[PDB]
């Protein structure tokens, strides 16, 4: 008993490379393609629901998750590593921010908190780095709409539009041609479905594609009426029907 | 958590981690110390690999432990700060409890004691630093000069040098320093300090720093011009022959 | 037990060097070049962004130039995530000093404290060192404008002009060539941009690949002001110097 | 590659834990021990290899009692068996303290099972070098269990482990076939003696001592007691009669 | 509130001669106005030609004598069966008593 | 450098071999198991193999009663199976105490999958070489099948299969739901859902079963229970009168 | 309590501290120096609990001298007083608090101005032209509120303290056995040995 | 690699056996126990003529009745002397008497095998054994004048005369012939100097050699350079006679 | 083969052996010989002490645990000190808490469990000493052989150390003779002195060489050294 792994499992090689980070990034490359596009009035994040078996319910497995009512997250790489990070990201939003300031953290600071956990998994004893890259899309009052990419090293970059996974190189080139600083939310979803089509091999529909948006406030999804300042969550996961309606105008 | 035995015995009976810590001292810049009749002088060389430093703010090689004790070193600069800090705390703790400032022998015994502790504790490596500790005992006018090393062994010296090319300057001091007649003046004591460094530094007016400690808490560091005046005089001694 | 898998991060080589420290410095030599220049009336920080895209949001981007205090700032070379750990602790330390003494922390004390934390991971713990090289630019009422640098070993030195990251040997030769003691900030801004443009591994030095900061005491104020340059402000100053 | 057998909790390419299988080899080298479940209780018996005439007879007791109703016998590294019984006695005392009722045998089997399994999860601990046959009488009938170095255990009509486990299992299989209605406590003690004497043929180079213990509802009031005196000699004579 | 102390009465007497020493004590043990025992030993031989009695709270008295007898036993184990001198025993009992300075043995011990 | 296959650290390919070998340990027992949903029930079928005649058949079990509602069938060695069983039972009792209501099937699966992820990331805790299939009739979701593996992966199933011949059972179930077009087994009584589960076990494996060859766990509203040998025998008579 | 007085004039800070140490029924000492030199230009006087008073004073003295060696620099009187305040503020909510009242008398070499700070055992810092702890202020403040000027010389400040002590020696029931007077200015810290009959 | 407290196939502890090799590299230390007192002597072995020989402290006082001599890694002896000085004084506080030499040596030897990365027994926090052997000599009322050799193995032997260091094997053979039960204090003084002279690389004088004695009357005393020089002169004259 | 599995005590070999335990057992065979034997009334320990030089003292082999119990060592002396100190504490705990003299059998169980904990965890080493425990309790005279593996065995007679097989073969042959030596301590000592002399090869047993201890019915555990063992030479 007792953890005797008190030393770092990630170390600098003679070439200066941090092996375990590089290999974790390789695991992300094997993962399914996920993308994110930021528009003028919203942000869109999308991914493919790679079902292991047709007997398995794809509805139960959520690749896109709510962190705060204004912030969502998607990933590429190791599924189990993502799920635990979401649990930690939700908890750190309360413990480090909401229980201190009485409000939800801004996207940039929540990303910073998640990046800190992923950094520690590189330096702390007896652990391996997380085998995932995260795309976090959110909104706050003073920064507006933003999109961030978090890597296994713990590094994070703000993006106008980006993609990670299998066909990330091919997807980023497609995004560079179609992106402009005048795009509307509905336009951003249209490019998202076009970019993801080049990555998906089999069926391309609302049941195989997981898509969520960070846009306008939703008073219908708030659950209560009374307080004027409370106008509802900005995060909204699009249903299977909502995706299929936009696929007809492809 | 981490207690892995890094400093251990080898088949032939050596602690390699302590042995390689001395190799780090051999890499560090040369530091020399000489004691006269009424003064001790510490001299250290400066690196010339990169030359664009701000000499005002750059941490000097000679550090004051107290108002009467100074410490110079050879080896890793980062490891020395730990030994300097702990010595400075112990100096204040001694004044607090004993109501009298440290003797040079006691401060040396403490620093060497800290170094020895890191040679047989789990999860730590030995300090890659050898120190020269100089000064004067409270209410005493007898010069004191000591040397420590990674192993924890300490001893007093009439003249000692540590660092790179320390073998050359030690041979210089062995045939120039006289125990029968030590440098009676402060001027001739500094002169011998520069003479010993000029064998290693190879023409360096800005590459040599001199610190003089006198009795009753009188420590002063020489400026670039003051040291250069000695260099000019010593070079004339060779040319006149 | 676990002894089999221990890389032994905190041990000496037969030569007397520290393996993980030397290999960390090798990691820094691939990161974007950061240059700091100290003038008579201020300090200039200039850094080259590593790996950039057209769709990378530069307006909200911060990877190399970070603010520690109202008077002290840093230039980062190496792992960004490792730096933010050290940056945070330096921010807490600065505020700890301000709470204790009711005065802003002298630059050297903040530099020494960060360097001591770097040294800790070098001697004990069995953990990997921080793959970060800092350039400290700060001001206090004691020494005035100060420029420091620290590497994974925990060693810090004071400088008039210094470069960290990639192509330091080439950058230091160019700085030593054009630097004088009576320099002005406007002249120091130009030197920093000219040195980077000649040591860049890319085709041309543009605004979207740069981070710029100046620390100056305003003549019409009497107080030290930090100025982290906006993407448009970097674009303007790049044309004025003669790079466009 | 190779080296998967050097550490404990490490999985080999075939999904096996070799350090546990190496502990089984220590059990196979050890002395043979058995267990027989009868109609209202259980009977335990162990071989005791006489190394020299200097060993005092009826003194080096191998069979251990847990609580007041459970008996334990093991094969392999004897000190490892004692460590498991010491834990079992602590676990039985913990159950009685909180739940008042003496620990049921299926309950006690899991408590030992989880503990042995725990010693296969870390590289800092060594797997147990014993296979323990244990059981007794509780609320509902009698139970007999055999615990492996892996932590694997099952319920048994008859159990056997050690040097001559093959001869013992074969003789036990004959008893299950010939007695479907159930063997009696008196018959099981006599038979336990016969099993060992036949299983001793695998280690017949050295002399041996017989040690039998039993826990029966009608014979010992559901408490663990050692077979002593006339009943022990009656078992020896029964075994010595059918050996020829 | 629970009081950890009590008074078991009794009286002990120790007189040192020129080449002899006596330690006397009554055999009466009491609680308030009732007699607990008419014969309860109070003066004990602890070995090494040393006699001891701790009078007052009997539970504290028994604990101190028991702990001192054990200290004599360990003095033989640690120091090659050396005889514990009367001055060495006296200093040892001081540390046994001062060890519980803030929760004292309520006894008057004489050796 | 070559110790990447000994501890849970990444290989040059970005793989975790210790986790991969833990998957191979699940087939060590050579037992196949399936799970199917009824209209208001959930049934698990597991192969029961008793090689030694000295074994007590009643103790040889790989199906566990975690709570009043949740049941669990395991594929892999029994020491690791009972390790996961005791933990799941402890988590179920704690959830009810802390949150006032019975732990759902999917939540327990998520919790056990999170624990398995820790062994995937942290070095000193080895991954359990077992696959855990959790079954119940949830008060909100209805009939539920949730399966966890040594990787820390978990997902919901309309029907599932686990074992050495997993692929044969999976495709056999796949072909039925393509024909029926509905996700569950359209039957009122749980008895016929067990009958369906046994029949499709036979058709996929190509092996006939007796009363001692199978092990059945049935999950209903507010209760999970395992069938006895005579209960399975009754179920085997019904399918024999059909073929 | 003991007499602890402080006054800040034009170019110096003057501290007056009583010489008496009274324990129960007897005056054990009549020449006690209730002050410690923290740095060459900073002096601290103290009064309060029997044991805490010197233990705290020497603790601060050790810390300031530790800073002076480490940085090769003398902390400003403001920076020292803020350090003393925080130590007393941490102490007030500990298991057993320091019951020590202090006066910081320092000369800022950078500002070229004398400074006087008053901190009690609770950790209440205040910058004052003149200060006193305990009952000392009750007799002295009215004389200080009347005669004090900011442009007073060191000689004038000594005359005002003399008048303050004379009031204490007349109206206060406790015999504090006179006072030790010390001057803190640009040249450092000196003791006025002739205050017994100045 | 391998555990620090690992046994060799022969049945010896690797680290302990390697520690004895370090003592073989150390300076010579010789002790002779007589009925008039115990004499302890060491070789200074100065690495450079600039080194002040009087600063070399290889003869230390534990108590007024107990002295000590060291050989090998002398820096490792400092905490051993610290423990010895504590144990001697702590015993005096608890028992108002002097600690027995055998009991003091036993206390020091208990620290020896307290090394490992987590050995099951107590809290033995030490990465390696001591690289120094000690010659503990003293006097008590029970067993009189005594001389002990404390090893990093935890074992200690009582010697009539013992030599440890570089020339230990040559010195012990010489002490084997020279020692008798009727030796006087002065005869032991010249003897320590005689054997030291034979094993030292440098010529023996009052600078590179130091003497010490422990008696019942005066206690432990370190011989000054003036007193030792006269004994070297006396030893030179007596050897010149025959 | 052997080089890969002898790194630490925690590691098993493919055959199921623990080499670190086996190497600790080898330390006993290198150690000096000691003999234990008993009857119905008394129990005797006879030990051969070993010296480094002719100028050195003979290292003690027998340690007293209680007034009724004691043991002889073979191997590492500090390891014998730790185990005897633990046995001293266990005998002391039984007398203070229960007012009970600790059973020799139970004392063997306690030494077994302490040695086992050193063989199952990482970082630890096995004890490098074999112990022969004698004692007289409520069940009579006892002799127990302790081994670093944890195996403790109750015996009439036994011997451990170098050349100890010669003494063990003697006691096995003399089994029926020394068992009946009741109410006569001196004759039981002579049976042990004749037993240990069967292991002699280098030298003959002398005055300051031999160490004898005895515990019996009306005899507390006492160790005889030097002049006290001269009559048995």
């Amino acid at each position: 008993m007792t953890d005797r792994y008190s030393f770092s499992l990630t170390t600098f090689s003679p070439s200066g490379k941090l092996g375990q980070i590089d290999y974790a990034l390789t695991a992300v490359k094997q993962g399914v393609t996920s993308l994110g596009i930021k528009a003028t009035n919203g942000v869109v994040i999308a991914t493919e629901k790679k079902s292991s078996s047709p007997l398995a319910m794809s509805e139960t497995l959520s690749k896109v998750s709510l962190l705060t009512p204004d912030i969502g997250a998607v990933y590429s790489g190791m599924g189990p590593d993502y799920r635990v990070l979401v649990d930690k990201s939700r908890k750190v939003a309360h413990t480090s921010y909401k229980r201190i300031y009485g409000e939800y953290p801004p996207t940039k600071l929540l990303v910073s908190e998640v990046a800190k956990i992923m950094q520690e998994a590189t330096q702390s004893g007896g652990v391996r780095p997380f085998g995932v890259s995260l795309l976090i899309a959110g909104h706050d009052e003073f920064n507006g709409f933003s999109l961030y990419q978090v890597d296994p090293s713990g590094s994070y970059f703000p993006w106008k539009a980006t993609a990670i996974g299998k066909g990330s190189v091919a997807a980023k080139t497609f995004l560079e041609k179609r992106w402009n600083d005048e795009l509307e939310l509905e336009d951003a979803i249209h490019i998202a479905l076009l970019t993801l089509k080049e990555s998906v091999e089999g069926e391309f529909n609302g049941d195989t594609i997981e898509l969520a948006i960070i846009g306008d406030e939703n008073p219908d999804l708030l659950g209560y009426t009374g307080i004027p300042t409370d106008k509802g969550p900005r995060f909204r996961k699009l249903t299977s029907q909502e995706i299929n309606d936009r696929l007809e105008a492809l | 958590g981490y207690d892995r035995a890094l400093s251990i015995f080898s088949p032939d009976g050596h602690i390699f981690q302590v042995e390689y810590a001395l190799e780090a001292v051999k890499r560090g810049t040369c530091a020399v110390g000489v004691k006269g009749k009424n003064c001790v002088v510490l001299g250290c060389e400066r690196r010339s690999t990169l030359k664009l430093q701000d000499t005002r703010i750059t941490p000097s090689k000679v550090s004051k432990i107290d108002s009467h004790v100074v410490l110079s070193f050879s080896g890793l600069n980062a490891d020395s700060r730990i030994l300097i800090e702990k010595a400075r705390v112990e100096a204040q703790s001694h004044r607090l409890t004993l109501e009298d400032p440290v003797t040079v022998e006691y401060l040396t015994r403490y620093v060497a004691g800290v170094q020895q502790r890191y040679t047989q504790s789990g999860g730590v490596r030995p300090f890659g630093v050898s120190t020269l500790i100089a000064g004067f005992d409270p209410r005493d006018d007898e010069p004191k000069l000591y040397q420590t090393e990674p192993s924890g062994i300490y001893s007093s010296w009439s003249a000692q040098t540590i660092g790179r090319n320390s073998k050359t300057v030690r041979e210089f001091l062995e045939k120039n320093y006289d125990r029968k007649e030590p440098p009676a003046t402060v001027e001739e004591c500094v002169k011998l300090t520069v003479r010993s460094l000029l064998e290693v530094v190879q023409t360096g007016a800005k590459n040599i720093e001199i610190t003089v400690v006198k009795p009753d808490s009188d420590i002063v560091a020489l400026s670039s011009e003051e040291i250069n005046q000695y260099v000019t005089q010593i070079e004339q001694e060779k040319q006149e022959q | 037990g676990s002894r089999r898998y221990d890389s032994r991060t905190t041990i000496f080589s037969p030569e007397g060097r520290l393996y993980q420290v030397e290999y960390a410095l090798e990691s820094i030599s691939h990161a974007g070049t950061a240059i700091g220049i100290m003038a008579s009336d201020g300090i200039v920080l200039a850094a080259e962004r590593k790996v950039t895209s057209t769709l990378l949001e530069q307006d909200t981007s911060t990877e190399k130039l970070y603010k520690l205090n109202d008077k002290i700032a840093v230039a980062v070379a190496g792992l960004t995530a490792d730096a933010e750990i050290l940056i945070n602790t330096a921010r807490i330390h600065a505020q700890n000093y301000l709470k204790t003494y009711n005065e802003d922390i002298p630059v050297e004390i903040l530099v020494r404290r960060l360097s001591d934390i770097k040294q800790g991971y070098t001697q004990h713990g069995g953990l990997r060192p921080f793959g970060v090289s800092f350039i400290y630019a700060g001001y206090d009422d004691r020494y005035g404008y100060q420029l420091y640098t620290s590497n994974p070993s925990g060693n810090y030195t004071g400088w008039k002009a210094i470069s960290v990251g990639a192509n330091t040997s080439a950058a230091q030769t160019l700085l030593q060539m054009d630097y004088k003691d009576d320099m002005k900030v406007d002249d120091a801004i130009e030197l920093a941009l000219k040195t980077l443009s000649k040591t860049t591994d890319s085709s041309a030095l543009t605004y979207d690949r740069l981070e710029f900061a100046t620390i100056r005491k305003g003549a019409n104020d009497g107080e030290v002001y930090q100025k982290i340059f906006k993407p448009q402000e970097i674009k303007d100053i790049l044309v004025k110097t003669g790079i466009t | 590659g190779t080296g998967y057998d050097l550490s404990n909790s490490v999985f080999s390419p075939d999904g096996r834990n070799f350090q546990v299988e190496y502990a089984v080899k220590a059990v196979e080298n050890g002395t043979t021990s058995i267990g027989i479940k009868c109609n209202d209780g259980v009977v335990f018996a162990v071989e005791k290899l006489i190394t020299s005439k200097l060993l005092v007879p009826q003194k080096n007791v191998k069979i251990q009692v847990v609580d007041r109703h459970i008996g334990c016998v093991y094969s392999g590294l004897i000190p490892d068996g004692r460590h498991l019984v010491n834990r079992g006695r602590e676990e039985a005392a913990s159950f009685k303290k909180l739940y008042k009722t003496p620990i049921p045998i299926p309950a006690f089997a899991d408590r030992l099972g989880q503990y042995v399994q725990a010693h296969t999860l870390y590289n800092s601990v060594r797997p147990f070098g014993v296979s323990t046959i244990f059981g007794g009488v509780d609320k509902n009938g009698a139970h007999l269990y055999m615990l492996e170095p892996s932590g694997s255990y099952w319920g048994y009509k008859g159990a056997a482990t050690g040097k001559g486990r093959q001869s013992a299992k074969a003789e036990l299989e004959k008893l299950v076939d010939h007695h479907p209605e159930g063997l009696s406590a008196r018959e099981a003690v006599k038979q336990a003696a016969k099993i060992i004497y036949l299983a001793h043929e695998d280690n017949k180079e050295k002399d041996f001592e017989l040690e039998i213990s039993w826990c029966s509802l009608s014979e010992t009031n559901g408490l663990h007691k050692f077979v002593k005196g006339d009943l022990l000699q009656e078992a020896i004579d029964f075994a010595q009669k059918e050996i020829n | 509130q629970f009081n950890p102390y009590g008074d078991n009465g009794g009286t002990i007497l120790g007189i040192a001669g020129e080449d002899f020493a006596v330690l006397a004590g009554d055999t009466r043990n009491i609680t308030d106005y009732s007699i607990n025992s008419r014969y309860e030993p109070k003066v004990f031989d602890c070995g090494d030609n040393i006699v001891m009695s701790a009078n007052g709270f009997a539970a504290d008295g028994d604990a101190l004598v028991k702990r001192f007898k054990n200290s004599v036993k360990w003095y033989h184990f640690d120091h090659n069966d050396k005889k514990l001198s009367i001055n060495s025993a006296a200093r040892n009992i001081q540390h046994l008593l001062y060890g519980k300075r803030f929760f004292p043995y309520y006894v008057h011990t004489i050796i | 450098a070559g110790y990447d296959r000994h501890i849970t650290i990444f290989s040059p390919e970005g793989r975790l071999y210790q986790v991969e070998y833990a998957f191979k340990a699940t087939n060590q027992t050579n037992i196949n198991s399936l799970a199917v949903r009824g209209k208001d029930c959930t049934v698990v079928i597991s192969q029961k193999k008793v090689p030694d005649k000295l074994l007590d058949p009643t103790t040889v079990s790989y199906i566990f009663c975690i709570s009043r509602t949740i049941g669990m069938v395991v594929n892999g060695p029994i020491p690791d199976a009972r390790n996961a069983a005791l933990r799941a039972k402890a988590e179920a009792a704690e959830f009810r105490y802390k949150y006032g209501y019975d732990m759902p099937c999917d939540v327990l699966a998520k919790r056990m999958a999170n624990l398995s992820q820790i062994y995937t990331q942290r070095a000193y805790m080895r991954p359990l070489g077992v696959i855990l299939t959790f079954v119940s009739v949830d008060e909100e979701l209805g009939p539920s099948i949730y399966k966890t593996d040594p990787a820390g992966y978990y997902v919901g199933y309309k029907a599932t299969a686990t074992g050495p011949k997993q692929q044969e059972i999976t495709t056999n179930l796949e072909n039925h739901f393509k024909k029926s077009k509905i996700d569950h087994i359209n039957e009122e009584s749980w008895e016929k859902v067990v009958e369906f589960a046994i029949t499709h076990m036979i058709d996929a494996l190509g092996t006939e079963f007796s009363k001692n060859d199978l092990e059945v766990g049935v999950a209903t509203k507010d209760k999970f229970f395992t069938l006895s040998a005579e209960n399975i025998e009754e179920r085997l008579v019904a399918i024999a009168e059909q073929d | 309590m003991d007499i602890i007085l402080g006054i800040r004039v034009q170019d110096s800070v003057i501290l007056a501290s009583s010489k008496a140490v009274t324990r129960g029924i007897s005056v054990l000492k009549d020449s006690d120096d209730k002050t410690r030199q923290l740095s060459p230009h900073t002096l601290m006087s103290f009064a309060g609990e029997a044991g805490d008073t010197v233990q705290f004073a020497e603790y601060i003295q050790a810390n300031i001298q530790l800073y002076s060696i480490r940085e090769d620099y003398e902390l400003s009187p403001q920076a020292v007083s803020s350090f003393v305040r925080q130590e007393l503020a941490k102490s007030i909510r500990s298991r057993r608090p320091y019951q020590v009242n202090v006066l910081i008398g320092g000369y800022d070499k950078k500002k070229n101005k004398p400074e006087l700070y008053q901190i009690d055992y609770l950790g209440t810092k205040v910058e004052l032209p003149y200060g006193a702890h305990g009952y000392s202020g009750f007799y002295t403040f009215s004389l200080l509120d009347h005669h004090y000027r900011p442009d007073m010389t060191t000689e004038e400040g000594l005359d005002l303290l003399k008048l303050c002590v004379q009031e204490l020696e007349k109206r206060m029931p406790m015999d504090f056995k006179g006072v030790i007077v010390k001057i803190v200015d640009k040249d450092g810290i000196r003791q006025v040995d002739d205050f017994q009959a100045q | 690699d391998r555990g620090v407290s690992t046994f060799s196939p022969e049945g010896r502890l690797f680290q302990v056996e390697y520690s004895l090799e370090a003592i073989k590299l150390g300076s010579t230390a010789i002790g002779i126990a007589t009925k008039e007192g115990v004499v302890l002597g060491v070789e200074k072995r100065a690495t450079s003529p600039l080194l002040e020989s009087d600063s070399i402290e290889k003869i230390v006082e534990i108590d007024r009745h107990i002295g000590c001599a060291m050989s090998g890694l002398t820096a490792d002896a400092r905490s051993m002397i610290e423990h010895a000085r504590t144990a001697a004084v702590t015993h005096n506080l608890y028992y108002d008497e002097d600690i027995n030499v055998e009991s003091l040596t036993q206390s020091v030897c208990d620290l020896a095998l307290r090394f490992g990365e987590g050995a099951s027994g107590e809290e033995r926090l030490m990465s390696r054994p001591f690289g120094v052997a000690l010659l503990i000599a003293g006097h008590d009322a029970d067993d009189g004048y005594q001389l002990f050799h404390a090893e990093p193995s935890g074992t200690f032997y009582r010697y009539n005369a013992k030599a440890i260091g570089s020339g230990s094997e040559g010195a012990q053979a010489e002490l084997l012939n020279e020692w008798h039960s009727s030796l006087t204090l002065k005869e032991a003084e010249l003897l320590v100097l005689k054997i030291l002279k034979q094993v030292m690389e440098e010529k023996l004088d009052e600078n590179n050699a130091q003497l010490s004695c422990i008696t019942k009357q005066d206690g432990f005393k370190i011989y000054d350079n003036e007193k030792t020089a006269e004994l070297i002169k006396e030893l030179k004259e007596k050897e010149a006679a025959e | 083969f052997r080089n890969n599995y002898d790194g630490d005590t925690v590691t098993f070999s493919p055959t199921g052996r623990l080499f670190q335990v086996e190497y600790a057992l080898e330390a006993i065979k290198q150690g000096s010989v000691t003999v234990g034997l008993r009857s119905n009334t008394h129990a005797v320990l006879v030990a051969l002490k070993r010296n480094a030089d002719e100028l050195s003292s003979y290292q003690k082999k027998i340690i007293k645990c209680d007034e009724h119990m004691g043991l002889s060592l073979a191997g590492l002396a500090p390891d014998a000190r730790v185990l005897s100190n633990y046995l001293r504490q266990q005998c002391n705990y039984s007398s203070l808490v229960f007012n009970r003299k600790l059973a020799v059998e139970r004392a063997g169980h306690l030494l077994c469990d302490k040695a086992q904990k050193n063989t199952q965890s990482y970082g630890g080493r096995p004890y490098g000493v074999g112990l022969l425990i004698i004692g007289y309790d409520k069940s009579g005279a006892h002799l127990l052989e302790f081994q670093p593996s944890g195996n403790v065995t109750e015996l009439y007679g036994t011997a451990i150390g170098a050349r100890s097989q010669g003494a063990k073969t003697y006691l096995e042959r003399t089994l029926d003779t020394f068992i009946k030596i009741d109410g006569n301590p001196d004759e039981l000592i002579k049976a042990g002195v004749e037993a240990i002399s069967q292991s002699l090869r280098d030298e003959s047993l002398t005055v300051d060489n031999l160490s004898i201890a005895i515990v019996g019915k009306d005899t507390p555990f006492t160790i005889y050294d030097g002049e006290a063992v001269a009559k048995y030479i």
